[PDB]
């Protein structure tokens, strides 16, 4: 169902948050994933909220890596 | 999409260029001598395939670099041979599972001299291979470098004799 699929987004974007913060990913890759996972969720019709949620993680994760 | 080497240290996803750190074990052969085997030395699987599956190709402009930059030879990519330096994109591997599968990538040196070999010292650029993504969920493309850096000291013949 959904919540399968809703459940797969957030934990691609933890992993995603997650290899960011440990230097597994470049920020650019990140910048790619968010895009892709984005794709994701709107071809598989995911609650708006949770896109919103994810992608607000995944800023603030590129924002420090920027920093950094 | 990601990657590790045959001691578990993880290969960087984009960025800057990765380094990616193998052993290089040549092997003399009529007309080719075999560089690196890269399968043996990196796996890759996808982390996440419930929610997008890579497809990954080797780029044009891969090849030699270091102080092997004025060779070159042959690449083969999953059963096929094709010039190196690439002049055309691979064909691509497709990743939609957490499992682990060799990168199905060796390096071949032409030989250009009758018993020839260079000396290679760890941590030596041997290698600069150029790397794209793409999905089934968009068109976007995201390019990125491996520098493939030799692990050990060994010498890489450039002709048809074994170095004793």
């Amino acid at each position: 169902g959904m919540a399968e699929k809703e459940a797969a987004l957030t934990a691609a974007a933890d992993g995603t948050v997650a290899a960011l913060a440990a230097g597994n990913i470049g920020v650019d890759y990140a910048r790619y994933r968010r895009k892709a996972l984005v794709a994701y969720a709107k071809k598989e019709g995911l609650p708006q909220a949770v896109i919103d949620a994810v992608t607000a993680r995944l800023d603030a994760a590129i924002a420090a890596a920027e920093a950094a | 999409f990601a990657c590790k080497t045959a001691n578990g240290t993880a290969i960087p996803i984009g960025g800057g260029s990765a380094n990616v750190y193998v052993n290089l074990a040549p092997a003399v052969n009529v007309g080719q001598n075999k560089v690196v085997d890269l399968s043996t030395q990196i796996f890759c699987h996808n982390d996440y395939p419930e929610t997008i599956t890579d497809y990954v190709t080797l780029q044009r402009g891969s090849a030699y670099g270091g102080v092997l930059s004025s060779f070159s030879g042959t690449v083969k990519y999953n059963g096929s041979s094709y010039p190196f330096p690439t002049t055309s994109e691979t064909p691509r591997v497709v990743y939609n599972s957490r499992t682990d599968k060799p990168w199905p990538v060796a390096l071949y040196l032409t030989p250009v001299s009758s018993a020839g070999g260079v000396a290679i010292k760890a941590g030596s650029l041997i290698a600069v291979l150029i790397l794209r993504q793409t999905n089934n969920y968009n068109s976007d493309d995201f390019q990125f470098v491996w520098n493939i850096y030799a692990n050990n000291d060994v010498v890489v013949p450039t002709g048809g004799h074994h170095h004793h």
